[PDB]
């Protein structure tokens, strides 16, 4: 926060020092070279005794009052100033180059799913590296994360958010929001040629427009670490 | 604010008592 | 194809003398594709409407070019004259339900495919089928933020004056009683000089005076302690003015003349507000203030004419990113995606849905989001006016004491 | 400054902020809470949608 | 002794005017400064 206060306080100190040295030189009718410089800082800092000393008394008194007021304002500003991720996406070189770092990277996913197929269709090398370390359930992934047996876990956004919301201790969180590789929904899988699709989509659109799922979202999807 | 008057008046009695003691002694 | 002028998605600029547009480049030095645009010259009514050739480019043009590359397409873009998405309206012989704007143009057969930001809604889907949304963004609240600079400048007595008068009376009476005690047993100004040195540390300076000095030293510090405590409290407690905390804001639930907020025209947000169980006063509060375009709405918001605006969350986020003077508050609500306006008998449903899903799963969408929506991101008086006043007072006092001592020395030594 | 910050920021341990407390929405062994026996509160808890 | 008992705890005073003695007055001044900081912090917390 010194980008603004320090800039103005510097010129403030310069001008007050100029005024002080001018009036000290005017006080001739005990050397302006050293005594003025010493007194410039002997009174602003209360943890010093370098002053050792009618017109002069008034000036030093008012300057000490100003210094005390400025110190109080600075302390108040310092008190007021005290009220206030690891990886970014899949494009980071850490995922593509696990060997470039001394600690090997280990990842986990549930086989026979959709995330593995999506990774295979996009990055065959990532799928080959994933095949070495695999997990057969979300509970195993949570246990590995708690015990440190796994570094990063990749799965659907909804289930990870649910686990983070119901996680204990708020020690397991995702990397922000909006960094989803492929934002896709769930839908309702139907049979080819079924005429119920129109009615189903109309009902879903009416429900989402009327906001009838807000209570379900607030009750089923809630937890600690908001 | 309002308590400042009470605070300043609290020590006035002690100051007056000390002044009376040092005047009589 | 008919396209609506959207600032974060469809940039529209006039063409050059030759009839084409400039060949600009991005930060990566890549050629930016541009497509010849056809539309009215003036959007406002009562103007000499001329269908001059424009040049529209932006976000959806890349997707349109990808679709035209994947499948043989000969597309011509068009601009809606009224500049509205289009909903059900009422005209003479009010017993008629006809669509206006882009939706009405699509239903009239003028257009066959629409590549533009259009929020999927139940009423729109009851007549025009849509495709899978490109991205999921809701609607939020945009409010211009203020810059707190100073409040209650502390020059001589920002809080009270009776307290300062009482302090002056107390110091005067303690000084005169100290002088009386010294005389009874510092006869000259030495006593008051010592008192002022004790009050303000400057290194300047029997048992009767010891207790007075002790009590004065004890009493001196409590005043400055209280002053700095009050200063810290007033600096901690600031204005903290929040406009909208969310959809369930009680302030938003009541109409106020001080804070005016509304949408631009009929849209999906308008239908959402219409289909409310108990939010009735919102329409009465909003129907009295309407605009014609989002650009005009945001310009009015910047010009302090308005206080809040409601639109798609992505648009507000992009505007905040490109302009640091505006901030977005609230949370996502009534979240819904986009869609493509196509006739129910169009055999291009699957052939477009598969291409859209392939582009989404191949990372084209995230690349376009990075390269089109994430370009860039984001005391005056209290410590200045009081300092100037103090400096002026100090200069005046210095001149006064200078002339005073000049007269006093001559009077003493004549 | 650090002393003032640490004195301002204290434990502020709040147990229940209301009926809609997310902490109350989940069973925890650290915090145990229940009624005495069957009563109107028991019937209210029985007749809950979610 | 009475004068020094309060000449240094109150930083807005100059009543001290003065090996073993130096260490004691130094540590006592450090304690007084720490107590003043604690008092200011307590006032900030109370406000
Ligand atoms: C249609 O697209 C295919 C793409 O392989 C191309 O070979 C063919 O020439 C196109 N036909 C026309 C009439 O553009
Ligand atoms: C849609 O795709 C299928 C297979 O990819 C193709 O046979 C069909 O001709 C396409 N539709 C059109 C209108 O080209």
């Amino acid at each position: 926060f010194s980008a603004s206060v320090w800039v103005m306080m510097f010129v403030m100190l310069l001008i007050v020092s100029a005024i002080a040295v001018f009036v000290f030189e005017y006080f001739s009718p005990s050397f302006t070279i050293g005594k003025a410089i010493w007194l410039l800082w002997g009174l602003v800092f209360n943890n010093s005794v370098p002053v050792q000393n009618t017109t002069s008394k008034i000036m030093v008194s008012v300057w000490a009052f100003f210094a005390v007021i400025f110190l109080a304002s600075y302390t108040a500003n310092l008190a007021a100033f005290m009220i206030q991720d690891q990886v970014t996406g899949l494009s980071d070189k850490k995922f593509q180059r696990p060997h470039d770092y001394s600690p090997p990277f280990r990842f986990g996913t549930v086989p026979n799913g959709s995330t593995e197929r999506n990774i295979r269709n996009n990055y065959p090398y990532m799928h080959q590296y994933m095949t070495k370390f695999n997990q057969k359930g979300v509970e195993d992934a949570l246990v590995s994360l708690k015990t440190g047996k796994l570094d990063a876990f990749i799965y659907d956004a909804a289930v990870l958010n649910y686990k983070a919301g119901r996680d204990e201790g708020c020690k397991l969180v995702t990397i922000g929001s909006g960094y989803i590789f492929a934002t896709t929904g769930y839908g309702i899988a139907l049979q080819k040629g079924s005429p119920w699709k129109r009615q189903i989509d109309l009902a879903l659109l009416q429900f989402v427009g009327d906001g009838e799922m807000e209570e379900l979202e607030t009750c089923w999807l809630t937890g600690i670490c908001h | 604010d309002i308590d400042n008057m009470a605070g300043v008046f609290y020590m006035l009695a002690a100051a007056m008592a000390l002044s009376l003691i040092t005047f009589i002694w | 194809i008919v396209t609506i002028h959207q600032e974060p998605f469809v940039y529209v600029k006039p063409t050059l003398s030759d009839g084409t547009c400039k060949e600009e480049f991005t930060v990566n030095g890549d050629p930016v594709k541009k497509v010849i645009c056809t539309g009215p010259n003036d959007t406002s009514p009562g103007s000499p409407r001329h269908t001059v050739p424009q040049c529209c480019y932006g976000f959806c043009i890349d997707l349109l070019i990808k679709l035209a590359r994947t499948m043989n397409f000969t597309y011509e873009v068009h601009l809606v004259a009224d500049g509205k998405f289009g909903t059900q309206e009422r005209v003479n012989n009010s017993n008629k339900k006809e669509w206006n704007g882009m939706m009405g143009e699509l239903l009239s057969g003028q257009a066959d495919m629409i590549v533009a930001p259009l929020t999927i809604n139940n009423e729109r889907a009851q007549y025009i089928e849509f495709s899978k949304p490109f991205k999921y963004q809701g609607l939020t609240i945009l409010v211009k933020k203020e810059i707190p600079r100073s409040t209650l400048d502390s020059f001589m007595q920002p809080f009270q004056s009776t307290l300062w008068l009482l302090v002056g009376l107390s110091v005067h009476v303690v000084a005169v009683m100290l002088y009386l005690l010294d005389r009874f047993s510092l006869t000259l100004s030495s006593a008051m000089w010592f008192s002022w040195g004790v009050l303000l540390n400057s290194g300047i300076g029997s048992f009767s005076a010891r207790i007075l000095g002790m009590v004065w030293a004890g009493f001196a510090m409590i005043i400055v302690a209280s002053y700095t405590a009050n200063l810290a409290a007033f600096l901690v407690l600031d204005r903290p003015e929040e406009r909208i905390t969310g959809i369930n804001d009680p302030r938003l639930r009541n109409p106020s003349d001080k804070f005016i907020y509304a949408t631009v025209k009929q849209s999906s947000v308008d239908i959402y507000f219409r289909r409310q169980v108990c939010l009735s006063t919102m329409y009465r509060h909003m129907e009295k203030h309407n605009y014609e375009s989002a650009a005009e709405a945001i310009q009015a918001v910047r010009d302090n004419k308005l206080h809040a605006f409601i639109w798609d969350s992505a648009v507000l986020e992009f505007e905040a990113s490109q302009k640091c003077d505006l901030v977005t508050t609230g949370e996502l609500f009534f979240r819904s995606g986009f869609g493509i306006g196509m006739r129910k008998d169009s055999p291009w449903k699957q052939n477009v849905s598969l291409s859209i899903l392939k582009s989404h799963e191949n990372g084209f969408m995230e690349d376009l989001d990075k390269t089109w929506v994430r370009y860039q991101e984001c005391t005056f008086e209290n410590m200045a006016g009081v300092f100037m006043l103090v400096a002026g007072g100090i200069v005046a006092g210095i001149f006064l004491i200078f002339i005073e001592i000049a007269y006093k020395r001559h009077k003493d030594a004549r």
